[PDB]
């Protein structure tokens, strides 16, 4: 099973310096050997075999080299220790012992399965045990994706290997916004190219001036020309013909310019132009990189070599009926509730296909019904994605006529299996606990399948029998049934419906209209989500026709196809169409930008094997930047039993084909396990000890060779292009906050670290759920991108944040930043903030600081209002010395105060205090009357309307995250908040009036508009 | 068409989300009319879904008023195949049983106090529920690891037995007392250790039986608070709405 802790033994976080180890010799003898906690297995084996001579039957023992050790791990697995260089403290032993064995079987397979199992945080052998033929089919059938990916990697070796390991960090389009292009000197960029003139490793700079759209080779060519020598024009041209033997690298990190894209399309360069900063690049030989790249080999696993009448659904002439037999138990106080019943529904997504049907009410102590439930649905009319959603509810009818109904346990089942067979006969289903905050009696958004924990309420069911196996009809049979089923102001009406947000109201009249004009709809292909909701899914006549339209449907933008992958679109044809759009039009840039949502929608998939999982796995195995985050997002959810089987099987297939990255990922995983263990000691055994005592314990344990080996020389999980070198222990500290996070600092080991950052600072936090911050930071990045592409330079500077498990993760530290409270403490007055920024930015550079402060402040003012972020104060807002504002610890979004207080109003988390106003107004008396404030308001108005125009994207992104299990994001009614803050049911002008009134109410006046009252002009 | 804004089914300036709470788990035929996002919107419950029918329904308009359009389908209604039955009435006036603003305000302060205290107890119980559930999972993994450990140590006794049987046979015939004693001493140490591992599993099995019992009791306590907490919020929210309506309105 999964490891209970990250400790060195069961119930012992850290082993004492010396420990007694029970050694089981192959002659049947037991030897107690005292070992040093960090001694390697080769040492222990040698010390044991010396000692073993002083014990009976020593003559039966072979040479020590004939044996390896085996023991039980904290995962209840008998692990064979083929790697004798590993230390005792790193073996994850359950108890202090080791059994001596002669190694047998496939050594190679066992070593790889251990490495995969270590990465995934679950033993591979657990999958071989699983009886479900769907799991065993998934494991075998997914290997074609693995083999495809690895073969595309060796296609154009070594360039194709380099392209996988170091993919180009490029924008989706080469076209630049006007305000970015105007920052250039007549379409030209000044770049600094550096050469490591080996030996002695000496640096030389070349202040080069070239066209922004120059392909990396064109940049290499100019560096060849501008080199210090003396040669003529014809001599400089022939030396340039010998080029293409070099590659461009970013100074300070592992970013490479390996593909022929305009220089300005590379995110580092684009960012450089924007910030006005000088791009520092390093020229290196193609061979220096290609030699460092190993050839990746995929091996077919052992499980691949081994093995683990029919009526159409449409010929079944009957209504749907399910027998609810009994439930083993329920946990209810018999004195507090009156009766228990089973609530059931037939769903397609989160929409019922017929009315919900309940069993009769029965006593708490006797959960037995033996009742056939009848549904108002004709069996042939069942759509392919139909599900049975049920729950055991309690009823408390004590106050008047008023009844209180609450779910006790829930479960969901696909009515058809992965092989299209309709469920038949008797079925036992283990129920799941009700998610905190969920008040609805059924949970149709929740996962399907039985609860793996069998010490839970088990509901016994019975499905109909039709003297045979019932299969859903084939496409050919569906297509023929669709044929059997068969002024221009209405063309303008369709255009208006297609522009509306995914959660805007659709009337029955609109549904009938959309369905009546389903054939003209093809002209406006983005109307497809609205049209699919108009379909009567409880009718095979309409569905068959919808399948015919979907097959020949024109492709839509990926940001629109993503909606068809959420919990509202369960149909495999609809999801298939959506996946094909992403295959064709989704760039690696955008895939990385929406990966988190794409991973969450995998949870919605009815089956393990589907087009989406195949698409995502292919991409993770074609692009290491995607692979890294694909791994960490799946790994972060491995504790969650609802999704751990699916994510574990997926992770297994990823780790089996990612090549050399498995070694780098295992280094990241073991660095994290040691940080989890260190923080667990401080939170548990050392919680009642002082900061000084905790720090002495910290410096002592961090200085251990086993700790220094694991936490130095690995890649940053926040950004794998960042190398974490030697730990700078004098900079490492425990924070005074409640969860006691670690503030860690590493050296950047890059030969040119001084041109990027010499130190990498990261916060490790154990105890807090980091998914909300993770989602908020991602939305801020998408908002800033919309703004920049529209001409608004509202710099947000969102720090990296990664959830690595259950309330555990990494938060990137923002360099040279100070909380508003830290500035206020150094001074008392409302001018203290503006005074600090004047002292930090003297003379000429003063205006740029006020401008940066104003721009960042406006971005945050609009972003926090739209999102409903956790309330702002002087301790969760920071300012950099350059003026850049950064908001930290968002924690909560949307209507998080809806239940707690009955008040219905949109909050303004970020109210600009007199102190912030004094900065923007450059120390003026009446702040709101200045030209600076007027310009700041205009930035807010522009930023707000820009996000409102892109509302469908933000609504889709939140809709895709409903699977996650974030408490503030459980239903579409939670997403209703951004529909209010973005005033989507109002006109563009009314929405701006709305935003202005919200700012006016919170700031007690001052917010005006240069535009007129009647028409905004 | 007897009344206007007096009608029990009309609700006015209330969101779709509010209507979704009012129609949740209701029988086919339940309905209410509200103001549109603009013109009104009729929301009818049919087949487990809420159906939005806009009031401008079809182009040849035979309805004189909003109350005339509703009462036409309330009595007899396919042109689909559903007639307006039970309307949601403005029942909600009964929940607040106080006359003046002072008495209502005093009762709201009481309900909100009770609600925040019950919310704090629910969250505390939920943290205990989570922690207990997590520790039960750890003990279940640790028991499996014990079973595997005990199997290995038992295998070791068997191995000791197979390999020593013929040697003890020879040493007894060769008269080596010291050699037989050294073998049985090691075997005793092995048996002493398996006894200790078995007792450790036995203790863990007891702690898990006790923590599994605590869990069921935490689950029971939460299944009792949940309905009472929801009802308390509903009351609180109803008294808040009463005060908003009774007080000076913008
Ligand atoms: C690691 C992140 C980002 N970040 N970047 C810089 C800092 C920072 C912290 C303290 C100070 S100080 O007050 O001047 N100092 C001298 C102590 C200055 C800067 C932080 C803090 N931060 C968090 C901390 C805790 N929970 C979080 N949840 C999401 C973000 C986050």
């Amino acid at each position: 099973p999964p490891r209970p802790s990250s400790g060195e033994l069961w119930g012992i976080h850290l082993m004492p310096p010396r420990i007694l180890v029970e050694c089981l010799l192959p002659n049947g003898m037991i030897v107690t050997l005292e070992c040093l906690r960090e001694a390697t297995l080769i040492t222990i084996k040698h010390e044991l075999f010396k000692e073993a001579r002083k014990y009976p039957l020593h003559q039966l023992l072979q040479d020590e080299s004939s044996y390896i050790f085996v023991s039980v791990t904290q995962e209840a697995e008998r692990e064979e220790f083929f790697d004798e260089t590993r230390r005792l403290c790193d073996l994850r032993l359950f108890q202090p012992f080791l059994k001596v064995i002669e190694p047998v079987g496939n050594r190679e397979e066992k070593i790889l399965n251990r490495e995969i199992g270590f990465a995934i945080g679950m033993p591979v052998c657990e999958f071989d045990m699983v009886k479900d033929p769907e799991v065993q089919d998934f494991r075998r059938n997914i290997l074609n994706v693995c083999k495809e990916a690895v073969d595309l990697r060796d296609l154009n070796s070594p360039h194709s290997r380099a392209m996988y390991v170091y993919p180009p960090n490029v924008e989706s389009s080469p076209e630049l916004p006007k305000h970015i292009y105007n920052k250039l000197d007549k379409g030209q960029i000044i770049v600094v190219i550096w050469v490591i003139v080996s030996p002695n490793n000496d640096k030389q700079k070349y202040t080069l001036k070239i066209n922004h759209d120059c392909v990396p080779e064109q940049v290499i060519a100019e560096a060849i020309r501008k080199k210090t020598r003396l040669s003529s024009e014809q001599l400089k041209l022939c030396v340039l013909e010998y080029q293409g033997k070099y590659i461009l690298k970013v100074c300070g990190c592992d970013e490479y310019f390996l593909e022929k894209y305009p220089l300005s399309q590379y995110k580092y360069i684009r960012s450089c132009i924007m910030l006005g900063r000088m791009p520092n690049l390093m020229l290196m030989a193609k061979e220096s990189l290609y030699s460092q790249l190993p050839m990746d080999c995929f091996t077919m696993p052992s499980y691949s070599r081994r093995i683990s009448s029919t009526k159409s659904l449409w010929v079944i002439n009957s209504a749907l009926r399910i027998k609810i037999l009994c439930a083993t138990y329920v946990n209810v106080n018999i004195r507090d509730i009156d009766k228990i019943y089973v609530r059931t529904g037939i769903y397609h997504g989160g929409e019922p296909l017929c009315d919900n049907v309940n069993t009769q009410r029965v006593p708490c102590s006797n959960p037995r019904w033996n009742e056939w439930l009848n549904y108002d649905i004709y069996i042939p009319d069942l759509p392919r994605a139909a599900r049975l959603c049920l729950s055991i509810c309690s009823v408390k009818g004590r106050k008047g006529a008023k009844e209180e109904h609450c779910p006790l346990a829930w479960g969901n089942i696909n009515l058809f299996d992965y092989t299209d067979t309709l469920v038949s006969g008797k079925m036992a289903l283990n129920l799941w606990p009700v998610p905190h905050g969920l008040e609805d009696l059924l949970n149709p958004i929740g996962v399907t399948g039985s609860n793996p924990n069998k010490e839970t309420p088990c509901l016994e069911l019975e499905f109909d029998w039709f003297s045979s196996v019932v299969k859903f009809p084939d496409m050919s049979v569906i297509e023929e049934h669709a044929n059997w089923s068969v002024r221009e102001n209405d063309k303008e009406q369709l255009k208006a419906i297609s522009t509306r947000d995914p959660l805007s109201e659709i009337t029955e009249q609109e549904k009938d209209f959309l369905w009546s004009h389903r054939h003209y709809c093809v002209t406006i292909p983005e109307i497809l989500p609205k049209l699919l909701l108009s379909v009567k899914w409880n009718s095979r006549d309409e569905v068959a026709q919808m399948y015919c339209l979907v097959k020949d449907w024109p492709p839509i933008k990926p940001e629109q196809a993503m909606e068809l992958l959420d919990c509202n679109y369960p149909d495999p044809m609809v999801r298939g169409f959506a996946v094909r759009c992403l295959e064709k039009y989704l760039t690696d840039d955008k895939l990385s930008q929406y990966l988190i949502q794409l991973v969450q929608v995998l949870k919605y998939e009815q089956y393990l094997d589907n087009l989406l999982v195949r698409f995502l796995l292919k991409k993770a195995l074609t692009n290491q930047r995607i692979g890294h985050f694909f791994f960490w997002h799946l790994k972060s959810e491995m504790h969650n039993k609802t999704v751990s089987q699916r994510f574990g099987l997926l992770l297994e297939s990823y780790c089996r084909a990612c090549g050399m990255y498995l070694k780098h990922l295992n280094r990241q995983v073991e660095a994290m396990e040691k940080l989890i263990n260190l923080t667990d000691i401080l939170k548990q055994e050392k919680k009642d000890e002082t900061q000084k005592v905790q720090m002495k314990f910290l410096v002592e344990q961090m200085r251990r060779p086993d700790f220094m080996d694991a936490l130095q020389g690995f890649l940053s999980p926040l950004n794998p292009a960042h190398q974490l070198g030697n730990l700078r222990l004098e900079e490492c500290r425990i924070m005074s906050s409640a969860k006691r996070p670690l503030w860690l600092n590493w050296e950047n080991p890059d030969i040119m670290s001084e041109l990027l950052f010499q130190n990498n600072e990261i916060m490790f936090k154990n105890g807090d759920d980091l998914r909300q911050d993770m989602l908020t930071l991602q939305i801020i990045r998408i908002m800033e991108n919309i703004w920049q592409n529209q001409g608004l330079d509202l710099r947000m500077l969102p720090y990296g944040c990664l959830s690595i498990g259950d309330c555990v993760g990494l938060i990137e530290v923002v360099r040279n930043s100070h909380t508003i409270m830290q500035i206020q403490c150094k001074g008392f007055n409302s001018h203290t903030l503006h005074q600090w920024l004047k002292d930090k930015n003297k003379g000429e550079i003063y205006d740029a600081a006020i401008d940066l402060f104003t721009r960042s402040c406006a971005g945050y003012c609009v972003a926090t209002f739209i999102l409903g972020i956790g309330d702002r104060h002087n301790s969760n807002i920071m300012v950099k010395d350059d003026g850049q504002l950064v908001h930290i610890d968002f924690g909560h979004f949307l209507d998080h105060k809806k239940k707690k207080f009955g008040y219905k109003r949109e909050r303004v988390p970020f109210v600009l205090t007199q102190d912030f106003l004094i900065v923007i107004s450059k120390g003026a008396q009446e702040c709101t009357k200045t030209r600076e404030f007027e310009r700041f308001q205009e930035m807010c108005y522009k930023a707000y309307l820009a996000i409102r125009q892109h509302a469908n994207l933000f609504i889709n992104l939140f809709s895709m995250m409903l699977g996650s299990g974030m408490p503030e994001l459980q239903s579409f009614d939670d997403i209703a908040y951004i529909r209010k803050t973005l005033a989507l049911d109002k006109t563009e002008q009314e929405a701006l009036e709305y935003f202005m009134k919200q700012m006016n109410d919170a700031h007690h006046g001052g917010w005006t508009t240069k535009m007129d009252w009647i028409f905004h002009t | 068409n007897m009344s206007l804004q007096d009608a029990e089914w009309y609700w006015g300036d209330i969101s779709r989300e509010e209507v979704n709470e009012k129609l949740r788990d209701t029988a086919d035929g339940t309905f209410l009319v509200r103001d549109a996002s603009t013109d009104y919107t009729l929301t009818l419950r049919k087949g487990g879904n809420n159906k939005l029918i806009k009031i401008f329904f079809s182009d040849p308009l035979t309805f004189s008023s909003v109350v005339e359009l509703i009462n036409h389908y309330r009595n007899e209604l396919a042109q689909l195949d559903v007639k307006l039955l039970y309307p949601v009435s403005k029942q909600q006036d009964q929940v607040v049983k106080e006359d003046n603003i002072e008495a209502v305000g005093k009762k709201l302060h009481e309900y909100n106090t009770q609600f925040q205290e019950k919310s704090r107890e629910y969250d505390r119980l939920y943290e205990e529920y989570t922690r207990t559930s997590q520790e039960i999972q750890m003990k279940r993994t640790a028991i499996e690891a014990f079973n595997e450990t005990i199997k290995i140590f038992e295998e070791q006794c068997q191995t000791q037995e197979r390999y020593s049987k013929e040697y003890i046979e020879k040493f007894k015939r060769e008269g080596n007392e010291k050699e037989i004693q050294r073998i049985m001493h090691n075997y005793d140490k092995l048996k002493s250790r398996i006894s200790e591992i078995i007792d450790s599993r036995r203790r863990l099995e007891e702690d898990l039986k006790k923590q599994a019992a605590e869990y069921r009791e935490i689950d029971k306590r939460m299944n009792s608070i949940k309905p009472d907490l929801i009802q308390l919020r509903k009351t609180r929210d109803q008294y808040l709405m009463w005060l908003t309506q009774k007080g000076v309105r913008q």
